[PDB]
RNA sequence: AUCCUUAUGCACGGGAAAUACGCAUAUCAGUGAGGAUUCGUCCGAGAUUGUGUUUUUGCUGGUU
């Protein structure tokens, strides 16, 4: 089966409210942008990771929440957010379902 | 904020507006020496938001100011003070996430004092929000010329309108009022008031109308903003695009 | 082909301020307001009307 | 929610158990995080000093720049100055004062001798 | 005549998803597909196989 070719395809647009919110997934946010802005002349702030290798978060937090290291609740996009397949999305009701007829048996015997 | 980023204030996001610029004011005099004399009179804070149109002000009282040097800078940090004041005395159901501030200068002072709440963020704007010339508004510049203390005191801005009508034309419409209080301030008073017959009550600022005089209303406040603007760049009004007109109505 | 109205977009009370089509958005405000309310009842009305 | 910063378990034991409780009832800073750069913290200072100066009264921003500091850095700098700005009406900056400045029984007295 | 129930069709209004939706001069399939089990029995309709598109389908508007 063959690769498709190689030739590019003019761009094509378009943006609705409703492929904007597909779309959310896909891009990186405000909020993750800002780890990619390392701040000349100066250590980043970092954190090491569970693993212990140091994930830089950039420009992330205000200059002033460095000092007191606050950190930032700043705004947290929803619209990426991780959400289930279709085929895991009913494997867990039905087995939340089928568990609940379980405990029930146990209440009453 | 933008002329494309209009759109996202009105989400289901709770939001306020913070503006300064009518914080500390100056009356220009002549002395009995006998030149120019300056005395400051009581400086307000206007912070509102479009969805509910509530307002709180703080009267700041002109004895305030009265044992200080480089009063400039101290009346942003006191605004900084009342803004922290403002947000603690709402709950957390209550309390906003987004804090918006026309002046580039407070964004530093609000921080320091925004640490405790992280959650809550704070934009800087590209648009300039007429809620300076909110003291051309009567009744308020009432309560606030003869208030003795600084105090607080809650507003409906919008009347109302929002039985009748959904937030956003409701702010959009109190732009072109507010942007034409910045223009030709009492000339454009008289639209308001050719009838008599149009009463606004003890509760409401802008008086009570139908919608169709409201509809020709605005058409009238959106006149002088294209007239004065044109006027003073000596542009003619004909000639501007739809687009165009809304970034002149906008700031 | 061309033997039918080009479709405009529809617009609600919610779909309201985000549209840009160049009919007197914020210039004219309780104009606007009048558009889209008249707009979502005329649909609206032709769903009964095609019930009666 | 994956930037690494934020989470504490306590607020995160808490805020859950409660939400198992009441859904049972229905049925019925971080170690891993670099301490301040030098620079930065200067930022901070800096700022402080600003507000404080543009008030001398109002001790609700000196305080802050003893508590800011503290959490900063603390120890030689804010306890100076929590000292520096108590210098009589205000009860707050004496309140704050002693609990940072005391450890011992002797200075606390002293510092107690202060609102007194 | 009112009222009520189920199925199907057109439809205003409100949501969720596109790692999802299909297609086959193609193999089987209640004359039992595919599973569960406390081991006594219990559910009962799709599973293979090749393939098309899938960070997007059509359509407008702004600004340069
Ligand atoms: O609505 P309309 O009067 O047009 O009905 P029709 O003129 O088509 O004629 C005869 C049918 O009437 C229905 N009715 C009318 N009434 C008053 C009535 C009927 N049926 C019943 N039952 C059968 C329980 N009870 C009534 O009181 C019938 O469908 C007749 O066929």
């Amino acid at each position: 089966k063959a690769l498709p070719i190689p030739e590019d395809q003019p761009k094509k647009k378009r943006a609705g409210r409703k492929f904007r919110k597909y779309k959310e997934k896909f891009r990186l946010s405000h909020v993750r942008q800002l780890q990619n802005r390392m701040e000349f002349g100066k250590q980043e702030q970092t954190v090491l990771d569970s693993y212990g290798e140091e994930v830089g978060l950039g420009m992330s937090n205000t200059s002033l929440q460095q000092a007191v290291g606050a950190t930032s609740g700043s705004r947290r996009s929803a619209g990426n957010q991780a959400k289930l397949t279709k085929v895991m999305k009913h494997r867990i009701s039905e087995a939340n379902q089928q568990a609940d007829e379980f405990l029930i048996s146990l209440g009453h015997n | 904020l933008n002329s494309s980023n209009y759109a996202e204030l009105f989400n289901n996001d709770i939001k306020l507006f913070v503006d300064d610029t009518n914080v500390y004011r100056v009356t220009v005099h002549k002395t009995f020496e006998g030149n120019v004399a300056t005395k400051a009179i009581n400086g307000c804070i206007f912070t509102l938001n479009p969805k509910t149109g509530h307002l709180f002000l703080k009267i700041i009282h002109t004895s305030v100011w009265a044992g200080q040097k480089r009063l400039s800078q101290l009346a942003k940090w006191k605004t900084a003070e009342e803004v922290s004041a403002l947000v603690r005395s709402l709950p957390k159901e209550e309390q906003p996430k987004q804090i918006i501030v026309t002046r580039k200068a407070m964004l530093d002072p609000l921080e320091v004092h925004m640490l405790d709440f992280p959650n809550i963020a704070i934009r800087p704007t590209e648009l300039r929000l007429p809620f300076s010339a909110a003291m051309s508004i009567d009744k308020l510049s009432d309560v606030v010329m003869k208030a003795t203390e600084p105090q607080m005191v809650l507003f409906n801005i919008y009347d109302d309108w929002l039985d009748r009508i959904s937030s956003y034309t409701a702010f959009s419409r109190l732009t072109l009022l507010l942007r034409a209080l910045k223009t030709n301030e009492e000339s454009a008073k008289m639209i308001l008031l050719s009838d008599p017959t149009i009463t606004i009550k003890s509760y409401h600022l802008w008086p009570s109308f139908t919608d169709e005089q409201w509809i020709t209303i605005e058409s009238q406040m959106r006149d002088l903003i294209l007239t004065e603007y044109g006027r003073k760049y000596n542009v003619n009004i004909s000639a501007l695009t739809q687009t165009e007109i809304k970034d002149i109505i906008l700031g | 082909l061309g033997l039918l109205p080009k479709p405009e977009p529809k617009v609600k009370l919610s779909n309201m301020m985000s549209v840009f089509e160049n009919d007197q958005n914020i210039t004219d405000p309780t104009a606007w307001e009048k558009v889209v309310k008249d707009q979502v009842d005329l649909r609206k009305r032709k769903h009964l009307e095609e019930n009666e | 929610s994956l930037i690494p910063g934020n989470v504490d378990l306590n607020k995160l034991t808490e805020e859950r158990e409660k939400l198992l409780q009441s859904q049972i009832d229905e049925n019925l800073r971080v170690n891993s995080l670099s301490d301040a750069t030098l620079e930065d913290l200067q930022k901070m200072r800096t700022i402080l000093k600003s507000y404080r100066k543009a008030d001398p009264t109002n001790p609700q921003g000196w305080i802050a720049s003893a508590r800011l500091e503290e959490k900063a850095r603390k120890f030689s700098v804010a306890k100076k100055i929590i000292e520096n700005g108590c210098q009589p009406r205000s009860s707050d900056i004496w309140l704050e004062n002693i609990r940072l400045h005391e450890s011992d029984v002797h200075y606390c007295k002293t510092l107690v001798a202060t609102a007194i």
